[PDB]
RNA sequence: GCCCGGAUAGCUCAGUCGGUAGAGCAGGGGAUUGAAAAUCCCCGUGUCCUUGGUUCGAUUCCGAGUCCGGGCACCA
RNA sequence: UCGAUGUCGGCUCGUCGCAUCCUGGGGCUGAAGAAGGUCCCAAGGGUUGGGCUGUUCGCCCAUUAAAGCGGCACGCGAGCU
RNA sequence: CGAAUGCCGGCAUGAGUAACGAUAAAGAGGGUGAGAAUCCCUCUCGCCGUAAGCCCAAGGGUUCCUACGCAAUGGUCGUCAGCGUAGGGUUAGGCGGGACCUAAGGUGAAGCCGAAAGGCGUAGCCGAAGGGCAGCCGGUUAAUAUUCCGGCCCUUCCCGCAGGUGCGAUGGGGGGACGCUCUAGGCUAGGGGGACCGGAGCCAUGGACGAGCCCGGCCAGAAGCGCAGGGUGGGAGGUAGGCAAAUCCGCCUCCCAACAAGCUCUGCGUGGUGGGGAAGCCCGUACGGGUGACAACCCCCCGAAGCCAGGGAGCCAAGAAAAGCCUCUAAGCACAACCUGCGGGAACCCGUACCGCAAACCGACACAGGUGGGCGGGUGCAAGAGCACUCAGGCGCGCGGGAGAACCCUCGCCAAGGAACUCUGCAAGUUGGCCCCGUAACUUCGGGAGAAGGGGUGCUCCCUGGGGUGAUGAGCCCCGGGGAGCCGCAGUGAACAGGCUCUGGCGACUGUUUACCAAAAACACAGCUCUCUGCGAACUCGUAAGAGGAGGUAUAGGGAGCGACGCUUGCCCGGUGCCGGAAGGUCAAGGGGAGGGGUGCAAGCCCCGAACCGAAGCCCCGGUGAACGGCGGCCGUAACUAUAACGGUCCUAAGGUAGCGAAAUUCCUUGUCGGGUAAGUUCCGACCUGCACGAAAAGCGUAACGACCGGAGCGCUGUCUCGGCGAGGGACCCGGUGAAAUUGAACUGGCCGUGAAGAUGCGGCCUACCCGUGGCAGGACGAAAAGACCCCGUGGAGCUUUACUGCAGC
RNA sequence: CGAGCUAGCCCUGGCCAGGGUGAAGCUGGGGUGAGACCCAGUGGAGGCCCGAACCGGUGGGGGAUGCAAACCCCUCGGAUG
RNA sequence: GUGGUUCGUGGAGCCAUGGGGGAAUCUGGGCGGACCACCGCCUAAGGCUAAGUACUCCGGGUGACCGAUAGCGCACCAGUA
RNA sequence: GUGGGAGAGGGUGGUGGAAUUCCCGGAGUAGCGGUGAAAUGCGCAGAUACCGGGAGGAACGCCGAUGGCGAAGGCAGCCACCUGGUCCACCCGUGACGCUGAGGCGCGAAAGCGUGGGGAGCAAACCGGAUUAGAUACCCGGGUAGUCCACGCCCUAAACG
């Protein structure tokens, strides 16, 4: 049956991306927390 | 004048149309008509602001003429009688001798071929639209205008007028459809003659679908939901009010006023609806 | 089964600061009528449900009891 | 027994008690016979099919030798409903 | 540390136990190899075939191809692999996207708003499965191909030559440019048939050398031409409108053509050319290659939902934008520029592997689930994408071998009976397609209707009516009509394919809903009523700006109730709400200051403060019921009796009108009576003593409708009397792989007792060799989940209000 | 931080085999003073009918350490809105 | 009208200020806890100003600090799988 | 046929004044209304009575008659349009073309009904005040359908001469 995770890659970039983070003071506080920690990746793959 | 359909089904059997036979032309006129964005009812948060509204067949807006005064003097022919379906009104085309062309809102009897104008000039007659003072006492016209120059803004729908009962100084008095009677300026121009499709009361919508084409979802009562939702919510199996009958949002829905006392336009109004 | 009200003239009801208790209707005698109503003039009258008790004195306050009016009997 | 002892009835499956419904054996009889009444012995076996209702129960139809009453966590849901 | 349903880890029990993931299905020969049911190859068998085949898009990201491998992954095996290692593989001016356009939305010079962060917002800019734009056929690789190659065609940019012309834009105008249903004509895709053309070969087993059987009989193609079709008037004059200008467009007038006539555009056909090309046999190919062959390459028929395409008709709910394109003029330039033809040159970036209804995507799995678009052949069955079989193609679902117990599941059949089963005909059965005959109450006249209930249905021959295409004919194709026979138990012979009636309740109806225990009588619904709202509307969201409402205007918008339709919807305004009331009472800050007080020598500075003036609110006056709401009681009375039309009285704001009534409401209750049944707590009809109906939280009805919920009957049945037999998949045995909750430890009997009151574990008796396997569930107060009922906690949380206290709002 | 599930709305696309019923209109005929209206033929309407795809989730059975943390089978509702 | 202070409206001054009214330049102004007198203190409505103070990503020294279930989550290619 | 007449004969559209009611302005004060008599009601929140302004609906005084017209039901201010019936005169035309009339069709007061409008006055129902033994009546104060318009129904009557 139709599960939570519906993979599209337009979707994921436009949401989740460094551009949309960066938008907003919420989101840029999120790249300052996983930078921090030292994040492998700061924001999802997509590609 | 309304055309009724055999029971064919049920729901068929209540059905009710306007009747067509006034409208001329079949196509909306390009130069025009522009595009209308629907809302849904929502504000430009994403947030309804209006409920239950949507759907519903799309439309292209006709732009239409409220103004009449920019054309002062120069008469026009009656092109065509129009359906615009972003009105209870039907819409005449109009072909200046200028060569312009406009939407006026279609008077009831105005026909096809027919010269019309605006100005302080001009017969009183159907569709020929003036400054209110010059209308003589007791005309029945529509169109008006609410302070000068700012455009037609009452009795627009379809049969509605209103009636000059009076002058007094610079304002004239007049009885709205709503049937308040309401000091209006002078310089206010109105058209002469009710709005017509008369007929427009009477359409029985007949089944549930007909009211989504017009863009109209479906009504929950208050009665119908939970606390949570509404004054009327909850109670075990069915229950009155039991409270003063309200809205959603609280306040008292029978007899309570909402206009509110000190509006400056309070000094120009005189009576009910 | 548990809580509430009520009992006052023949009927329906009022009232009581614990001291001499009333209204209507009925009822009795007279008038009026040919006669009968309607109308008028006189007329009363109950031991205030029972039984204890308080008090000088209890329809009135107390505690029990009848019998009628009422409400309840929920979670399982 | 609340860090769970599933709770009415039906069904299935039994098993026991006797304060015996029937069949067996008796006494008394207001026991002529036949048919009963009542009490005594007796638990081996038996103890129907339907209509109504979730019903248990109970009432009704049609039969019967009779259509017995109770217990078994109101027997039985790691057996079903 | 021994306990915390402790934490982390290790290893046990259950147990060689359940299971090994669709019941589409296997068998043998050969091969390879240490090893083979499981890998390769052949033959045979089976399953899919509107798919379980083929091609896009997403998403995945080397899974692709090849060699070498088998430790682990693979539910077994493994030589195999979507696995390990390594090497290779994706080629574009024309396909997709970008260097083009705009949609919702986003963002955002101007601008507005907000303590900060930020919110809004015109222009513009971004934004696509929409608009715009130039590639078709075939060949080639182990692996890419509209990309490489071959053939045949085309686009844009730059430069030039020729011819043409007032050239010229982000400005103006035209166009692009649109719905839903139905649909015409001509075509193409696709399909069937041919005695015609081409083809290896075949004659079995009784027959056939045959006008036999088997196979194939095309694809793309510029210009021209041809067939069908879309678009489309020409000229003059006037002109104040299209925010400058315009010769354009609009508008008025006059003159010509009404028509594809012309012009133009597109489909199809044909076309220089190019390509393809079966069966069968051989070659060994893993997989293809040789030949078939100088292959043929044509006639007929059916024929789209596709094309011509902006076609036509009807209807109401009235059906994007912008650029490309055409036109017009403006600066400016006219040696420019632009237009047409020709010719050379120039033409970038990204994607292209593989999977893709799935073992490669979303579901922790090689998961019976989910996933958008296109193609989807044949024959038959009325049709069809249905059903059965089948082609191309693809599969036999990654444990097998056996046995033929109980029991379970899925399936077949059954004497007599036929609902007796049961909460209930739950389940199963019956019915079942098409043609014809036939069809009631009632009704809103449409319906009810497939009412109900019947007859027909195959094949053979003979005769015969109408149509399409052809020619008006043959042939092909479509629809029938009449007659005479043949066969079986049976002819919609297999598959797909309503059981029907009567009668109540509720809801008018189609719809909608608790994803995952409720689909309903609940929601919604057209429709009816009240109410607000005069437009910078009321209302809603927002601190605001803004926005929605609505580019709407009272025939409109918001809020509430009721809920098609029919016939109706009574009385009460005391209380509450809303509405009205320029009086009166009360009323806060403020005004005002009679009077009083502090201090100083004083002038003074400072504080308190009566009258009186003073809003909304409240009090007070009234109105209002499709506003919140409410709508009694007792006693007597008629010439049998009984009852009580009548009278009396208490109380109230007034005491329930019509209709309805033991009801989705009736406690007593299985009320009483009638109906139905042999028998009826249910059901239907009455009655009225309505515990405790009653008129828009609508009253009483209503045709039609319903996977709603009652009650009856017919039909038919394994529901049942009451069971039996049979089939398959399990269960059982053997080989391979091998879990789980649970578990203080256990050397774990019965009775009668006792015990914290239900004992394997204590007492006394009884019974009892040790250990398993298939079975059943009575017990271990079995497992599971720190009871969800109940209480408790000065625990929580949702909801309400004339609870308290605040806040928004007004 | 989430509307890649789910709910509503906005923009832009797509999809719905086959059969059946036969509204208006139209045209003809009849009727009339004219009409209403009646009959035929045409027409092809509809939250119309049967039924695939598609969307559902009605009843029963199975499953219940599942194939599956909602599935399977039989049956059933809608299917131009 | 509020905030600050120990000050919660208190006898409530002081410092600050959203609203109203609204001065003077030394004989001017503020303050010493309502107010007044006396006596003192101080000079608002512009600005700058080291050090002594806080911290520890970083480097170094030292531990009656841990010793791979400890010590940082990470002694190991960990903010990784 | 010609030429004339009379009339509230019908349909449509306009239009006038009196009065009632409401609203606004003014002025003015204690009662108004009502009846058999009263009360309810209205009125110091300024009623009644008076003047001026406005709004709206319905009905048309005098003329007016015991009169006229219509088949009946019916028809009454004024104006215009459209249109029926009818009488007279002249003796011109047709040449029995006539009378009636089952069914049919059409009209049909009031009330009532549907959908819209409209609503001043009146007024079933209803409320209230009186009267009465009662009073679901007669009288008084209110008052909703209705009365009016359009369109479609109903088809009745002491529709009578
Ligand atoms: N109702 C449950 C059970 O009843 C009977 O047995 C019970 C029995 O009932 C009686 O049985 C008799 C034998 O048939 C009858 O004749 C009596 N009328 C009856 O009361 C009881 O005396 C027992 N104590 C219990 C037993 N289960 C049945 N035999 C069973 O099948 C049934 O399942
Ligand atoms: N018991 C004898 C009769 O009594 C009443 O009638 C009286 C009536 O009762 C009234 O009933 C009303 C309801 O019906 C109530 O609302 C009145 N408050 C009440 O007073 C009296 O108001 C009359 N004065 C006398 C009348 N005979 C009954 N109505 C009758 O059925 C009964 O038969
Ligand atoms: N059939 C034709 C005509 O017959 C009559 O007219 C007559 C007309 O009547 C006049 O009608 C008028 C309308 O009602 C009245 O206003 C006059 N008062 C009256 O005298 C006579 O004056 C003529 N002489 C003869 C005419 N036939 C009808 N009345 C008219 O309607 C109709 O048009
Ligand atoms: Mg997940
Ligand atoms: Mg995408
Ligand atoms: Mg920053
Ligand atoms: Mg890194
Ligand atoms: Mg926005
Ligand atoms: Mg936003
Ligand atoms: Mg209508
Ligand atoms: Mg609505
Ligand atoms: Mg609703
Ligand atoms: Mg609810
Ligand atoms: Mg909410
Ligand atoms: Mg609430
Ligand atoms: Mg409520
Ligand atoms: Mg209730
Ligand atoms: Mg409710
Ligand atoms: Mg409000
Ligand atoms: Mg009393
Ligand atoms: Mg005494
Ligand atoms: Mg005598
Ligand atoms: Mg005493
Ligand atoms: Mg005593
Ligand atoms: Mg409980
Ligand atoms: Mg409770
Ligand atoms: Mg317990
Ligand atoms: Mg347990
Ligand atoms: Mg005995
Ligand atoms: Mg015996
Ligand atoms: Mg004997
Ligand atoms: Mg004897
Ligand atoms: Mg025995
Ligand atoms: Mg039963
Ligand atoms: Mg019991
Ligand atoms: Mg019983
Ligand atoms: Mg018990
Ligand atoms: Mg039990
Ligand atoms: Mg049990
Ligand atoms: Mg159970
Ligand atoms: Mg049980
Ligand atoms: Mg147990
Ligand atoms: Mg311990
Ligand atoms: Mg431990
Ligand atoms: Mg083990
Ligand atoms: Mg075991
Ligand atoms: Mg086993
Ligand atoms: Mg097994
Ligand atoms: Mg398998
Ligand atoms: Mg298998
Ligand atoms: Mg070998
Ligand atoms: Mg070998
Ligand atoms: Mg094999
Ligand atoms: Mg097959
Ligand atoms: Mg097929
Ligand atoms: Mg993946
Ligand atoms: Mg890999
Ligand atoms: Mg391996
Ligand atoms: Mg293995
Ligand atoms: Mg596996
Ligand atoms: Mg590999
Ligand atoms: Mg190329
Ligand atoms: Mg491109
Ligand atoms: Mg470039
Ligand atoms: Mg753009
Ligand atoms: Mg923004
Ligand atoms: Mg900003
Ligand atoms: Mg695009
Ligand atoms: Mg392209
Ligand atoms: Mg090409
Ligand atoms: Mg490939
Ligand atoms: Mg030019
Ligand atoms: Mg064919
Ligand atoms: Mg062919
Ligand atoms: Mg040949
Ligand atoms: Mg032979
Ligand atoms: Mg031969
Ligand atoms: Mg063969
Ligand atoms: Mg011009
Ligand atoms: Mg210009
Ligand atoms: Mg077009
Ligand atoms: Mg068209
Ligand atoms: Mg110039
Ligand atoms: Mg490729
Ligand atoms: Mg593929
Ligand atoms: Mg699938
Ligand atoms: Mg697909
Ligand atoms: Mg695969
Ligand atoms: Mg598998
Ligand atoms: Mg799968
Ligand atoms: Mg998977
Ligand atoms: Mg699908
Ligand atoms: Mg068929
Ligand atoms: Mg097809
Ligand atoms: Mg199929
Ligand atoms: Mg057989
Ligand atoms: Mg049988
Ligand atoms: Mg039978
Ligand atoms: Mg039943
Ligand atoms: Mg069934
Ligand atoms: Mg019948
Ligand atoms: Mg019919
Ligand atoms: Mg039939
Ligand atoms: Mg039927
Ligand atoms: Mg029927
Ligand atoms: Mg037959
Ligand atoms: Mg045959
Ligand atoms: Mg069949
Ligand atoms: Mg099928
Ligand atoms: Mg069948
Ligand atoms: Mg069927
Ligand atoms: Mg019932
Ligand atoms: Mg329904
Ligand atoms: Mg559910
Ligand atoms: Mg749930
Ligand atoms: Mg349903
Ligand atoms: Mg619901
Ligand atoms: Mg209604
Ligand atoms: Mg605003
Ligand atoms: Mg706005
Ligand atoms: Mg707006
Ligand atoms: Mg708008
Ligand atoms: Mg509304
Ligand atoms: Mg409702
Ligand atoms: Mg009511
Ligand atoms: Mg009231
Ligand atoms: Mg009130
Ligand atoms: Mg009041
Ligand atoms: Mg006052
Ligand atoms: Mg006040
Ligand atoms: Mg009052
Ligand atoms: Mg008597
Ligand atoms: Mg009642
Ligand atoms: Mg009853
Ligand atoms: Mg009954
Ligand atoms: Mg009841
Ligand atoms: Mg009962
Ligand atoms: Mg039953
Ligand atoms: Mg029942
Ligand atoms: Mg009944
Ligand atoms: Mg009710
Ligand atoms: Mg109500
Ligand atoms: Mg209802
Ligand atoms: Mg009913
Ligand atoms: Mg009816
Ligand atoms: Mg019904
Ligand atoms: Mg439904
Ligand atoms: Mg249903
Ligand atoms: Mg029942
Ligand atoms: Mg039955
Ligand atoms: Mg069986
Ligand atoms: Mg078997
Ligand atoms: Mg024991
Ligand atoms: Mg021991
Ligand atoms: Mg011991
Ligand atoms: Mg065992
Ligand atoms: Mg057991
Ligand atoms: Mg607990
Ligand atoms: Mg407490
Ligand atoms: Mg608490
Ligand atoms: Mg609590
Ligand atoms: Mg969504
Ligand atoms: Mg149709
Ligand atoms: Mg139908
Ligand atoms: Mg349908
Ligand atoms: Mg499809
Ligand atoms: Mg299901
Ligand atoms: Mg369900
Ligand atoms: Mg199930
Ligand atoms: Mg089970
Ligand atoms: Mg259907
Ligand atoms: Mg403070
Ligand atoms: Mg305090
Ligand atoms: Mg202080
Ligand atoms: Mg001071
Ligand atoms: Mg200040
Ligand atoms: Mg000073
Ligand atoms: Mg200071
Ligand atoms: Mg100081
Ligand atoms: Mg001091
Ligand atoms: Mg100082
Ligand atoms: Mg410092
Ligand atoms: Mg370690
Ligand atoms: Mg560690
Ligand atoms: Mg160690
Ligand atoms: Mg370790
Ligand atoms: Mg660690
Ligand atoms: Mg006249
Ligand atoms: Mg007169
Ligand atoms: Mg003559
Ligand atoms: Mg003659
Ligand atoms: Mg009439
Ligand atoms: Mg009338
Ligand atoms: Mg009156
Ligand atoms: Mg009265
Ligand atoms: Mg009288
Ligand atoms: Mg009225
Ligand atoms: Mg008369």
């Amino acid at each position: 049956m139709k599960r939570t995770w519906q993979p599209n890659r337009r979707k994921r970039a436009k949401t989740h991306g460094f551009r949309a983070r960066m938008r907003t003071p919420g989101g840029r506080k999120v790249l300052k927390r996983r930078r921090q920690k030292g994040r492998w990746r700061l924001t999802p793959a997509v590609r | 004048a309304v055309k009724k359909f055999k029971p064919y089904t049920p729901s068929r059997r209540f059905m009710t149309v306007a009747d067509f036979s006034e409208i001329t032309k079949t196509e909306p006129e390009k130069s025009l008509v522009k595009p209308l964005k629907k809302t849904g009812g929502r504000n430009n948060q994403g947030r309804i602001t209006v409920r239950f509204r949507g759907g519903g067949h799309k439309r292209l807006y006709r732009i239409i003429d409220f103004k009449r005064w920019d054309k002062v003097g120069i008469p026009a022919k009656v092109a065509a009688i129009e359906y615009d379906p972003n009105r209870s009104a039907r819409i005449a085309l109009l072909h200046y001798v200028d060569g312009e062309k406009r939407y006026i809102i279609a008077p009831d009897g105005l026909q096809v071929g027919q010269q019309v104008v605006a100005g302080p000039d001009a017969p009183i007659q159907v569709g020929n639209a003036l400054p209110l003072r010059f209308i003589p006492v007791g005309t029945v016209v529509h169109a008006v205008e609410l302070e000068p120059k700012k455009g037609a803004k009452l009795a627009r729908a379809a049969g509605t007028s209103a009636q000059i009962q009076g002058r007094e100084g610079d304002y004239v008095i007049l009885r709205l459809p709503s049937g308040e009677l309401r000091k209006v300026h002078g310089e206010c121009y109105a058209t002469v003659g009710a709005v017509g499709n008369a007929d427009h009361k009477n359409i029985v919508l007949g089944k549930a679908g007909r009211s989504r084409w017009l863009g109209r979802r479906p009504h929950v009562r208050g009665a119908a939901m939970n606390p949570v939702d509404h004054p009327h919510g909850g109670g075990e199996g069915r229950a009155p009010r039991g409270r003063p009958p309200a809205s959603p949002w609280g306040w008292q829905t029978k007899g309570l006023k909402t206009r509110k006392r000190r509006k400056p336009s309070s000094r120009f109004i005189i009576a009910r609806r």
